[PDB]
RNA sequence: AGCGUGUGCCUACCCUACGCCGGCAGGCGCGGGUAACCCGUUGAACCCCAUUCGUGAUGGGGAUCGGGGAUUGCAAUUAUUCCCCAUGAACGAGGAAUUCCCAGUAAGUGCGGGUCAUAAGCUUGCGUUGAUUAAGUCCCUGCCCUUUGUACACACCGCCCGU
């Protein structure tokens, strides 16, 4: 059928349609280290220095990348590429090579599969916020 | 009411017992009523035994002991937490603590 | 071209030991190519020290009310003008990490005394974790409360602290304050 | 002033008016270990290394 | 951003898009929405950005306080109403006395709901930026579980002694 979960984190999402195609090196369709906010631009250069040029000649990952928030939209591209390699290798040859590159990527950094569960908590009685209380007079 | 059967002292079969002075307040307390402790400690404390032993001119000098006899009045024995107040039934127990 | 990572090597880079990872330990899932991770270090104790003293120094510099937590500034400190000088030095790059603290590191402090009196302080020392906690908490706090309006201001606030942060010297100044008071406390024996 | 590694076996606890000091028990690894109790502060890892940079500082209780 | 609100039964006092172009909310028109449908991918936005200070009483942050067109309210001044020209604000940690607070928390920051005619410096919620400290104690203020003393029981703000 069609198995497609793409990449997402916190709030943002990189829809990663994985199929055969050109599959050039592009982030938001843009060059290697060229992103306008200019903050976390190295995170993708690392793996492609190990395998070689032949390996990305047939992996087209068409990404709809939407979402404001750096720690969301960044750190979701790493999740997306991890899942892209995982699915490609699992479906094509065997899960041992997927085992290997997933091993290096995930044991390399824990925080792809795990997102921050922290979120703004509820405001309560008699206070300006969640924990603070109004000044008590005597 | 009569709190203690022995009146809180150890005077049985005599009329007068000589008094002593509490080591803390110098209060006159009868020798049977006074609470007596006998501390046999080391002249040099544990944190200072090792350094004294290294500095000793004699090998295995075996350090001397300090023998001190303390007499407390009831107020000073209670304040210093040597003895505490006990329940009506636990008061009758004369067994010393195991230590 | 068999060198590991982008700045290290394995053929002839010998440290003749492995026992030199007291504050810096990057061998597991806690690796991210840049120290930009956001994240929390107050969820439970000992976590401020588990932040490696390099990341602690550069990222616990978030005090006062103008630069309180904003990680773009730690990104600037460690990202811009340090990876370049790592090779622009020409010499052995270990000097910057190994020229800071091995003689600076405070090895004792003390605690309040009795019910009346403050003229002395009962000596206490710790395993590295709480000594780093207390000593550099007070170090960062003093540096921020007094060094507000700093001539040593960011876009050049990598060199001095990255040379007097990790290990290998006795040259830091709030550290000299805490070491002199360390001797004062050490006098309690 | 030699730093000796010490492994923590038991944390005695906190001392002070409001609680401001710590006390633990430590022993050597393979150096004719003695059960020597010293003051620590805060974080003590599982089998941490107290710095007996001095063998004569046994922090005194009471 | 996200929590939400929004009109014909006494609501003819709803939320507003788009065109009026004196310089944009806006007094005039013309439409949408009883709403995951229109306002709305939330109508003069945060943090950020070579107006820039290689040091700091300056450009860097608002010291009473005047205008250009006025949201349109029986008055407003005797509580409605909108950007700016650099004349300096003790312009960079604060009398005894104290309040609140342990992570998406304090604090900063704005946006909804209630009140209501748009009526908020109030409250009640919602996001957004985001920490320093602590993983302890019974020193203070108090609470609880036991033993103990009491001449108190209106229960120590008790009872009570002597000119």
């Amino acid at each position: 059928q069609s198995v497609q979960v793409f990449g997402r984190k916190k709030t943002a999402t990189a829809v990663a349609h994985c199929k055969r195609g050109n599959g050039l090196i592009k982030v938001n369709g843009r060059p290697l280290e060229m992103i306008e906010p200019r903050t976390l631009q190295y995170k993708l250069l690392e793996p492609v220095l190990l395998l070689g040029k032949e390996r990305f000649a047939g992996v087209d990952i068409r990404v709809r990348v939407k979402g404001g928030g750096h720690v969301a939209q960044i750190y979701a591209i790493r999740q997306s590429i991890s899942k892209a390699l995982v699915a490609y290798y699992q479906k094509y040859v065997d899960e041992a090579s997927k085992k290997e590159i997933k091993d290096i990527l995930i044991q390399y950094d824990r925080t792809l599969l795990v997102a921050d569960p922290r979120r703004c908590e509820s405001k309560k009685f008699g206070g300006p916020g969640a924990r603070a209380r109004y000044q008590k007079s005597y | 009411t009569k709190k203690r059967r022995n009146n809180g002292r150890a005077k049985k079969g005599r009329g007068h017992v000589q008094p002593i002075r509490c080591t803390n307040c110098a209060r006159c307390v009868p020798k049977d009523k006074a609470i007596k402790k006998f501390v046999i400690r080391n002249i040099v404390e544990a944190a200072a035994v090792r350094d004294i032993s290294e500095a000793s001119v004699f090998d295995a000098y075996v350090l001397p002991k300090l023998y001190v006899k303390l007499h407390y009045c009831v107020s000073c024995v209670i304040h210093s937490k040597v003895v505490r107040n006990r329940s009506r039934e636990a008061r009758k127990d004369r067994t010393p603590p195991p230590r | 071209d068999i060198k590991l990572f982008g700045k290290w090597s394995t053929d002839d880079v010998q440290i003749n030991d492995i026992s030199l990872q007291d504050y810096i330990a990057v061998k597991e899932k806690y690796a991210k190519y840049l120290p930009h991770s956001a994240g929390r270090y107050a969820a439970k104790r000992f976590r401020k020290a588990q932040c490696p003293i390099v990341e602690r120094l550069t990222n616990s510099m978030m005090m006062h009310g103008r630069n309180n937590g904003k990680k773009l500034m730690t990104v600037r400190i460690v990202k811009h003008a340090f990876e370049i000088i790592h090779l622009l030095t020409g010499e052995n790059p270990l000097q910057v990490l190994v020229n800071a603290i091995i003689n600076s590191g405070p090895r004792e402090d003390s605690t309040r005394i009795g019910r009346a009196g403050t003229v002395r302080r009962q000596a206490v020392d710790v395993s590295p974790l709480r000594r780093v906690n207390q000593a550099i908490w007070l170090l960062c706090t003093g540096a921020r409360e007094a060094a507000f309006r700093n001539i040593k201001t960011i876009a050049e606030c990598l060199a001095d602290e990255l040379i007097n942060a990790a290990k290998g010297s006795s040259n830091s100044y709030a550290i000299k304050k805490k070491d002199e008071l360390e001797r004062v406390a050490k006098s309690n024996r | 002033q030699p730093i000796k590694l010490a492994r923590v076996t038991k944390v005695l606890g906190r001392t002070g008016s409001q609680g401001q000091c710590t006390q633990v028990r430590v022993e050597f690894m393979d150096d004719t270990s003695r059960s020597i109790i010293r003051n620590v502060k805060g974080p003590v890892r599982e089998g941490d290394v107290l710095t007996l940079l001095e063998s004569e500082r046994e922090a005194r209780r009471l």
